[PDB]
C-alpha cells in the first residue's frame, strides 16, 4: 500500500535497506552492507510514484547509493530501478546499475547490471 | 565492494 | 567535484537536467522533457562520490526521477547511473533503467535500458 | 513519454 | 558439467529451451513460447565456454532468438547472457536484452532488459 | 535485409565484426579485438529478422561471442542485442551484456552492460 | 510477445 | 579483455 514502502527490507545478499516514503514521492534512508557492522551504512535517496494506478499494478520507484561514507569510499554508485508490490508478501523487485569512476580507457567496463528482490523478512 | 555479500 | 557537476546540462534527445551538488554527496534538481513547454519539470534526487580519485578518473553518481508532477503521472521512474568527466568540455556519461508500474503478468517487460550523454551549458 | 524527444 | 547444458530447460514464465552443446562451443536448439503449442517455436543459436575454469566457477554462455518463424514475426530479437552451474540442481542464470526494430524516433525505448533462471524441472 | 548486414563493420573501440547473414535469419562470422594482431579472432553466431517491417524501421538482430579460441580463454561471453539501420551510412546500434564465469559468491558482479555502434566498411 | 507468459 | 581497446 502507499506508505507500505516505509520499513526495513532485506535482499537475497543480506543487505538491509531502511526507508521512509514521504507523501509526495521522496524516498530517504540508509543502505547497509555485509555483516551489519557499524558504518557499513550509506545514505540513499530516491523517488517513487505517490499516486500509482488504481489497477493492481506495482508502484514504480528508484533510488541511488554512492559508496562513500566516513570510513570507506569505493568510488562507485548504484541505482536500483523497480516496483513495489504490497500485500501479505510485500516485495520490491529491482534491476540495478553499479558504475565505478574509471579513466576513459576503462570506461567500457565501468558498469555492472544485476537484479535484487527485497522483502521485509 | 559494500554492495556484495560478506567476505566470510 | 560539486562545482563541476552543478549547473544545467542537456542530452542528445534535447532534455534538460538542472542540478546542484551539495558538499555531503547529495544531488537535487529538476529534469525536463525534450522541448515541450514549462510544465514538463520533474523533481530529481541522487548522490555522487564527493571525494573522487587524482587521477583522470570520472566521479561516479546517479539519480532518479519518478515521472509524476502536478500535471502528469506516467507511473514510472528512471534511474541514471554514470560518471561525470570534467575538463573544458565536461560530460556526464550514463546508462539508465526506466521501470513502469505493471501487473504481475507484464512484470517481465516492465524495464527499458538505454544510455544518455549530457553536455554542460550553464553553471 | 517525458524521457523521449518531442512528438512527430 | 560440460555437456550438462544439453537438455530441456524451463524458466519461471513457462517457456521451454531445448539445446545441444557441441564440444567446441556452439549452442543450437529451439525456444518455445507460451502454451507449448505447435510453432510457438523459434530457432536459437549461441556459444559457451567449452573449457571453463577448473575452480568452481559457472560456465559462461549466451544465445539469441529472433522472434520470427513461419507463422509469426514480432520484429524483435532477444539475447540471454549468463552462466551455467551444474550439480544436483543445475541452473542457467541469465540477464537478457530484447530489442524491437523501431524508427529513429522510438529508438530510445527499443530495448527491454530482464533476467530469467532456467532449471531442468 | 541480408545483403545490407553482410560485410565488415567496426565500432568505436576499433574492434572488427565480419558477418554473413543467411536467407534463413542466421548470422555467422568472426569478431576481432581492437587492433592486436591476427590471433584475436573469435567465432560469432546470431540471428536477425529476415522479414523486417516498410518502413524506416531497423531490423532487430543479436549475436554472441564466447571469448575462447585456440590462443586464449577469458571464461566469458558477450551478447549484443540491437538494430541494423541501412542507408548510405548503415549502422548497427547495440546494447551488450558481458558475463564472466564466477563462483556463487561473485555471481552478483558477473555481468557488465555497455553499448556499441558499428559502421559498415566492406560488403 | 512470444517471450512472455501465456495470455490466458 | 578482447572486447576493450588496445592496452596502454
Amino acid at each position: 500500500a502507499e506508505a507500505g514502502i516505509t520499513g526495513t527490507w532485506y535482499n537475497q545478499l543480506g543487505s538491509t535497506f531502511i526507508v521512509t516514503a514521504g507523501a509526495d514521492g521522496a524516498l530517504t534512508g540508509t543502505y547497509e552492507s555485509a555483516v551489519g557492522n557499524a558504518e557499513s551504512r550509506y545514505v540513499l535517496t530516491g523517488r517513487y510514484d505517490s499516486a500509482p494506478a488504481t489497477d493492481g499494478s506495482g508502484t514504480a520507484l528508484g533510488w541511488t547509493v554512492a559508496w562513500k561514507n566516513n570510513y570507506r569510499n569505493a568510488h562507485s554508485a548504484t541505482t536500483w530501478s523497480g516496483q513495489y508490490v504490497g500485500g501479505a508478501e510485500a516485495r520490491i523487485n529491482t534491476q540495478w546499475l553499479l558504475t565505478s569512476g574509471t579513466t576513459e580507457a576503462n570506461a567500457w567496463k565501468s558498469t555492472l547490471v544485476g537484479h535484487d528482490t527485497f522483502t521485509k523478512v | 565492494h559494500p554492495q556484495g555479500p560478506p567476505c566470510k
